[PDB]
């Protein structure tokens, strides 16, 4: 022991500490073991960047997430705006509580309670195409942080459906909506955090298991019982029989063995990555083989483009 | 009559913008089904097609018509076709500075009538020779087309089908290879193998061809993309679209549309550039007809299609197959045998530089026409 799985590869100088070992990797690569490289961007990089890297030609770059800016660190991502999706210091588990500041409901010309739907920006709520277009007066609703007597309604100004939607295909079943007026956050809500197509599928849905946030449908106890439940990834070979469905690009599937039918259609999927919750999929009509407990979600690390051009 | 000649002429761009717009809708069923490379002529697709709408009548005729982004064409019968199967012919006839093997194939059932009519008149337009084949006898079927394929194709495509089922009414293929003259060819001594990042987290070494001097390019500050013009011989030319670092290139496809690619051809400014350009060489095979299907051109390969036009014997006469084989090739020298010199001469040592070293979506159009040949993605330089 120990300096002798010769774990130190590309030139790495091993100093053989007493109980464990240590490593000086050839000028140009980082890491316990020196598989990394300033050069590109690799997942296992723990002292990398906080949200986004770009690989590139000396070291690697940091973005931060929508609401953010870097500290002097150059790799940190301190929040200041402030509206940027960070989950109030709440632990929640068997006791969902709903008190997620941009989870939100949808309601028609009566309290009737049809959809779900995610903060995406102070004035922008995010949903399925499907459900934003049943009904021509959505109202926004929220219960975060107020007494469940009263709950905060919004107005929808306007509804913007994916230009590529194809109901029939079901593909691009997604919808942005405009809010009369804009989210006080924090305290009325908070959006999510929307995430880079690469970092989200690399390090967050590979990597981690994710949370699937919503509520089960058409029934309650007369009230607002948000309930959450941990996820992971399908390996979309499997989900194609488990479901006797085709997966496109665009789609991803989920698991829990909890067989509960989250018909609410705004459910979403989302995943922390060092103290930030990002929005990783939203939950479409997920039919008709259930086989409950596997779930298929719009994979929303690829409308990127489409929420820059209209939200700006 | 020259009535219709009048005509043709007005009609040569509105057809062009309207299978360029059907190309992209292509595009977009395929990259559906995958990230990978990706590479198929919208021309030839609609071109094949289009011989098809003339034998078929009514629902089924309409409808591909529809599919093919083109019903605002009003016409007379058969014109339609000639402006197509005769864009075919002024590109392989007495253009030789580019290409072009191309060519199509009916392979038919060996008992359909096919009357003296749309046998002789489409064989005037479409010049696709039919060949009525035995689907009962599959394994002598799959030989003889291997072989007529691995003949009008000079061994370019050797071996294009793997089965064939023994009711198998009508299946159609269309071919097309390129690799072409550059305007400038790349100096091979400056081709390096350089880094090329498959994606921000994975990255691969491929060999890059560099050039410099006068090139045409944009940037578009909307999507935030470079639009990069790699001129061929014969009025051929090549756009690269490569997405800033940060965005992603499939986020693009959705919003590809003819008016963009030309909003954004206008704002075209030649000038003084360095370019780093990685070989490669795609070849795929796709089985249109499931496509075309996601894409409402479904009865015409269907049982309830009207085919009576093209063979009257009615049993299940329907298409039955339709797949594009399309290969496309660059390196620095294409069909030329010694590739080019590059001469410094601008003159200075900080002009504009565009490394193509991420994904990046490519088109082939021929500057005269307007015409789309070549719809493409490479994602990955490596393999294809
Ligand atoms: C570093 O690795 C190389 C691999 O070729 C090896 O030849 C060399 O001996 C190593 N250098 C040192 C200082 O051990
Ligand atoms: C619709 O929404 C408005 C508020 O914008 C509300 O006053 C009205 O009661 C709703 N009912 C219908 C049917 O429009
Ligand atoms: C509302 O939000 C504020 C600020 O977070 C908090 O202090 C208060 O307890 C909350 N309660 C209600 C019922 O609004
Ligand atoms: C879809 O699922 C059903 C389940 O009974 C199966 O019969 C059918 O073959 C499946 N279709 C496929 C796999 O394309
Ligand atoms: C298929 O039919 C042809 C008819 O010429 C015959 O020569 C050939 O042997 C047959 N193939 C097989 C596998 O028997
Ligand atoms: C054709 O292509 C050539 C390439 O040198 C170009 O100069 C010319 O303007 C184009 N025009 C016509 C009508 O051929
Ligand atoms: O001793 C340091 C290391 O050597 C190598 C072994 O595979 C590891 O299990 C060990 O931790």
């Amino acid at each position: 022991s120990p300096c002798i799985s010769q774990p130190c590869l590309h030139n790495g100088s091993c100093q053989d500490s007493i109980w464990g070992y240590t490593c000086t990797c050839s000028p140009g690569y980082e890491g316990s073991n020196c598989e990394l490289a300033k050069n590109e961007c690799h997942p296992e990089r723990t002292d990398g960047c906080q949200h986004f890297c770009l690989p590139g030609q000396e070291s690697y770059t940091c973005s931060c997430a929508q609401g953010y800016r870097l500290g002097e660190d150059h790799k940190q991502c301190v929040p200041h705006d402030q509206c940027a999706c960070g989950v109030l210091t709440s632990e929640k588990r068997a006791p969902d509580l709903q008190d997620l500041p941009w989870q939100v409901k949808l309601t028609n010309s009566e309290g009737k309670d049809f959809c779900g739907g995610v903060i995406i920006r102070e004035n922008f709520v995010l949903t399925t195409a499907k459900c934003s277009l049943l009904h021509r007066n959505i109202t926004v609703k929220t219960y975060f942080n107020r007494t469940s007597q009263d709950p905060l309604m919004i107005k929808i100004t306007h509804v913007h459906v994916h230009m590529r939607y194809d109901a029939d295909a079901g593909e691009n079943d997604l919808s942005l909506l405009e809010l009369e007026w804009p989210i006080q956050c924090p305290g009325a809500g908070l959006p999510v955090c929307t995430p880079e197509k690469d970092f989200a599928e690399h390090l967050l849905i590979p990597r981690t298991r994710g949370l699937l946030s919503g509520w089960a449908r058409n029934g309650t106890d007369l009230g607002n019982s948000l309930t959450t439940r941990p996820v992971t990834l399908v390996e979309g070979e499997e989900c194609g029989q488990v479901l006797n469905v085709t997966v496109t690009t665009r789609t991803y599937c989920e698991r829990s063995s909890v067989a509960a039918m989250h018909w609410m259609d705004g459910s979403v999927v989302t995943r922390e990555h060092r103290g930030s919750w990002f929005l990783t999929g939203v939950l479409g009509s997920q039919p008709v083989g259930g086989q409950a407990h596997m779930v298929l979600v719009t994979k929303v690390s690829r409308y990127s483009l489409w929420f820059k051009q209209i939200m700006n | 009559s020259e009535e219709e000649k009048a005509w043709l002429m007005a009609s040569r761009q509105q057809l062009a913008k309207e299978t360029s717009n059907f190309g992209f809708s292509l595009l977009r069923k395929i990259s559906m089904r995958h990230d990978g490379n990706m590479v198929f002529s919208p021309f030839g697709m609609s071109l094949a097609m289009t011989g098809l709408m003339l034998g078929a009548t009514g629902p089924t005729e309409t409808q591909i018509k529809r599919g093919l982004h083109l019903q605002a064409l009003k016409p007379t019968k058969p014109g339609l076709l000639p402006s197509l199967f005769k864009g075919l012919r002024e590109t392989l006839s007495r253009n030789l500075e580019l290409g072009l093997t191309q060519g199509s194939f009916a392979f038919i059932h060996k008992d359909f009538d096919v009357k003296e009519t749309f046998f002789n008149l489409s064989k005037r337009y479409f010049d696709t020779e039919c060949v009525p084949m035995n689907f009962r006898n599959a394994s002598q079927a799959k030989r003889l087309m291997n072989h007529y394929i691995n003949k009008e194709t000079r061994g370019k495509i050797p071996k294009l089908f793997d089965e064939i089922n023994p009711e198998t009414k009508l299946i159609l293929v269309d071919y097309i290879l390129f690799k072409g003259k550059w305007l400038t060819p790349f100096d091979p001594v400056f081709t390096e193998v350089d880094t090329f990042h498959l994606d921000k987290y994975k990255t691969i070494k491929v060999p890059m061809m560099y050039g410099a001097g006068k090139f045409a390019s944009t940037f578009d500050k909307n999507f935030r993309c470079h639009v990069l013009k790699l001129p061929y011989q014969g009025n051929a030319t090549m756009l690269v679209v490569l997405m800033e670092k940060m965005g992603d290139h499939l986020a693009l496809e959705d919003y590809l549309t003819t008016d963009l690619v030309e909003t954004w051809l206008r704002n075209m400014k030649t000038r003084n550039m360095e370019v780093f350009f990685p070989k490669f060489k795609l070849d795929q095979k796709y089985e249109m007809h499931e496509l075309l299907r996601q894409m409402g051109i479904r009865r015409i390969f269907s049982p309830f299609a009207d085919l009576s036009e093209l063979s009257a014997t009615g049993r299940n006469l329907q298409v039955s197959r339709v797949l594009q084989r399309t290969v496309i090739e660059v390196d620095e020298r294409g069909t030329e045998a010694v590739a080019g010199i590059l001469s410094e001469i601008t003159a200075y040592s900080m002009p504009p530089v565009i490394k193509v070293d991420r994904p990046f979506h490519f088109m082939i159009y021929e500057e005269t026409s307007g015409m789309l040949l070549f719809l493409g993605r490479v994602v990955n330089p490596t393999l294809l």
